[PDB]
DNA sequence: GCCTGTCTTA
């Protein structure tokens, strides 16, 4: 694992904490720009390349079929065999979004990307919206299922008060099946999920997505917990089912990669408030286990081992893209990437 | 006595989303935001009053003024029918606010402010006017509602600030006060009337576009070429209702049109708005604009451009100084390399016009300069 | 037929 320092062009003050990598056949992109978009790229997605250690953030225009979604911050993102979802996440207002956004490449003309983004409705057990939680797609009996889970949110409309207009909670740890092609969703109450989650890892494989690390709010944990949720999807009725397996690891705000198929690393987090998980972890999967490894330490700068916090998102070959923090004179972020 | 959380009082009906503790002060401007390592990071610190609950101090403060203004209106002490209070709502950046001992880190803040302009009774059919605010523009009326170390364009922190601040107004909008002031109960409804926001502001948080753009007026939806050859004809058409409903059409995109397209659809609402303004002007820029023009007119006139289209930069730059020269010798006036408000109203006069006739050749321009003057 | 910080002074 190799840490290498990165420049950033004029705009470098769009990256900000929450933002999202999206990889489209090995072109990466980002998305969830600080501010609302401006007449230099109205969409709010960039082509986003490293050349050399330096860092261009180029506008990405949309198809004419098009939504044009708000930048969200620290939404709910998983990839569909190709397209991406976007579930939830915060608005440049501050706002909640509960409404669901599908990323596709439209035309690739010359090099040159053309994205379609799609709103899809949902009926049934919508979830409510939400920051800070997972989805995934499993596939079960030739079948393609979304299961979403976790995250915070403000108070109820009946509760929330102007003094603690701000204030968040977690949401009730139901799990949500949710059909694309139809546009619903269902809720699962399930016995193994008692209390609430968020800025989790999640890791889906086949009819499974397993959940690891995140901080739950009420009790002010990062609980070493390691959930597999199995879904089968016989005909049109859905099962669910839930097994807590030891040896998970505690941490909240971690970042994965893909490095071969079958095996993830997870670098990066928060093990306690005012500590950082500085460790990585590997993750080998199996048809039906699971295994987590310690992984050699990275050489990371005296930078990153003092800042306080750090965040970053994955590019996708297996290289994760961070950034940290820094007073003095200059930057308002400093910004490496780590290669697998 | 003099500060928020003092007397007590009743909304009625109680008001949506805000507490009905009378006790309250000083209150933390994150409210509540969430500050753990996982979230957003927040770098900035405020500290705000319950909007409500500074209404309250507000008026119980200016008690003796509104009980001498019945006096004075030839009304009684102790009537308590339904006063109105006209609220004026403010918001700005002041810039920066460093101290420093160079290397200069800057510090900006913004104020949100709230000014009390007129309060009225309502005697009859009529509305008797017992208060009204002398100095409007004062600092010393200016009651400050929440202080913020944080940039004015920095959307997520600002939202984040006021938004708490606007449903509590909003709240307030839909039931009547009642508290006691000397000895009756007396009754408040309240007008806000966000015009304490200068362009910048007022673009930001209604979603508009950078000053920069073609769209130039936050009342009417014209472009500058449009604005520049329809000159008189326009209507005030803009509302927080239609800009909220522009944003969900550009974020929806309805008829799937192109960027060019749906951005000439929505106006150049592009971004959701979160504060409802009332956008207006200072006498100052009406004076600036006009005489800005009328300086121009001067040089081209001395120029006789009516009758020679082109001219070259040593040509302007001469009439420019033959102008200047004219308006230091005959009407005492500083040149000055830079707009500005006195240069405006000492210039927009007729003897100025005058002297500027005796550079003209033609007098059918002195007398359209007269007529236009 | 540009956008948008930085800088310079008034
Ligand atoms: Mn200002
Ligand atoms: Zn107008």
């Amino acid at each position: 694992m190799s840490l290498q320092m990165v420049t950033v062009g004029h705009n470098i003050a769009l990256i900000q904490p929450g933002f999202s990598l999206m990889n489209f056949d090995g072109q990466v992109f980002f998305f969830g720009q600080k501010g609302w978009p401006k007449r230099s790229c109205p969409t709010g997605v960039f082509h986003f390349d490293i050349k050399q250690n330096h860092l261009k953030l180029k506008p990405a225009i949309f198809s004419k079929d098009s939504c044009y979604l708000p930048p969200l911050r620290y939404p709910a993102t998983c990839s569909y065999k190709h397209q991406y979802i976007i579930h939830g996440g915060k608005t440049p207002n501050n706002e909640l979004s509960d409404k669901i956004y599908i990323m596709s490449v439209a035309c690739k003309n010359n090099k040159k990307v053309t994205f379609r983004c799609t709103e899809k409705d949902l009926v049934g057990d919508v979830p409510e919206p939400r920051y800070g939680h997972s989805i995934d797609v499993v596939y079960s009996r030739g079948k393609s299922m979304g299961v979403l889970f976790g995250g915070r949110s403000y108070m109820p409309s009946t509760q929330r008060t102007t003094e603690k207009w701000n204030s968040v909670a977690d949401c009730l740890p139901h799990v949500f099946l949710i059909d694309f092609e139809f546009g619903c969703a269902t809720s699962y109450i399930l016995p193994e999920l008692q209390d609430g989650l968020s800025f989790h890892v999640s890791i889906a494989r086949n009819d499974t997505v397993y959940i690891l690390g995140g901080h739950s709010l009420a009790s002010n944990i990062r609980p070493a917990n390691l959930y597999r949720i199995r879904v089968d999807l016989p005909l049109g009725t859905p099962a669910v089912n839930c097994t807590v397996l030891p040896g998970g690891i505690s941490v909240s705000s971690a970042i994965l990669t893909q490095t071969n198929n079958d095996e993830f690393v997870i670098v990066g987090g928060y093990q306690l408030e005012n500590q950082k998980r500085m460790v990585c972890s590997l993750v080998s999967l199996g048809d039906n286990t699971i295994e987590i490894s310690e992984m050699e330490t990275p050489d990371w700068t005296s930078d990153i081992k003092h800042s306080k916090i750090w965040f970053g998102s994955n590019m996708g070959n297996g290289t994760i893209f961070l950034g940290i923090p820094g007073d003095n004179k200059s930057e308002a972020f400093y910004f490496y990437t780590l290669r697998c | 006595v003099l500060l928020p959380g003092y007397h007590p009082f009743e909304w009625q009906p109680p008001l949506k989303n805000v507490s009905s503790r009378t006790d309250v002060g000083i209150i933390d401007g994150l409210s509540g935001l969430a500050s753990s390592v996982d979230e957003y990071p927040v770098d900035t610190i405020a500290k705000r009053f319950r909007y409500d609950s500074a209404l309250v101090s507000a008026l119980m403060d200016m008690e003796e003024d509104i009980l001498e203004g019945m006096r004075s209106q030839d009304l009684d002490d102790y009537l308590n029918g339904p006063f109105t209070v006209v609220v004026k709502e403010s918001c700005d950046g002041m810039g920066d606010v460093s101290e420093k001992h160079g290397p200069a880190v800057p510090e900006k803040a913004v104020r949100f402010s709230f000014t009390v302009m007129r309060i009225t009774i309502e005697h009859g059919s009529q509305n008797v006017k017992v208060f009204e605010e002398p100095k409007p523009n004062s600092e010393l009326c200016c009651k400050p509602l929440c202080l913020m170390l944080a940039d004015e364009s920095d959307h997520e922190t600002l939202t984040a600030i006021l938004s708490p601040l606007i449903a509590e107004r909003e709240a307030m909008k839909s039931s009547e006060l009642t508290l006691e002031m000397g000895g009756i109960p007396r009754t408040f409804k309240f007008i806000f009337r966000g015009t304490g926001y200068d362009e910048k502001l007022v673009r930001e948080v209604e979603g508009l576009e950078a000053s920069g753009s073609v769209y130039i007026c936050t009342l009417c939806d014209t472009t500058r070429l449009e604005a520049s050859q329809n000159l008189v004809f326009h209507s005030i058409t803009r509302s927080h209702a239609e800009n909220l409903q522009r944003y969900e059409v550009w974020r929806s995109n309805p008829y799937h049109e192109s960027v060019e397209e749906l951005r000439d659809r929505v106006k150049g609402v592009s971004a959701k708005p979160f504060i409802e303004t009332v956008p207006s002007i200072d006498a100052l820029h009406c004076d600036i604009g006009n005489a800005a023009e009328f300086y121009k007119i001067f040089q081209l006139e001395i120029g006789e451009v009516y009758k020679h289209p082109n001219a070259s930069k040593e040509e302007r730059k001469r009439w420019q100084a033959t102008l200047d020269k004219h308006l230091r010798k005959r009407m005492n006036l500083k040149p000055i390399m830079r707009m500005n408000g006195n240069f405006a109203r000492k210039l927009m006069t007729q003897e100025t016009v005058d002297a500027v006739c005796e550079l003209i050749p033609s007098e059918e321009r002195h007398e359209a300069l007269r007529e236009l003057m």
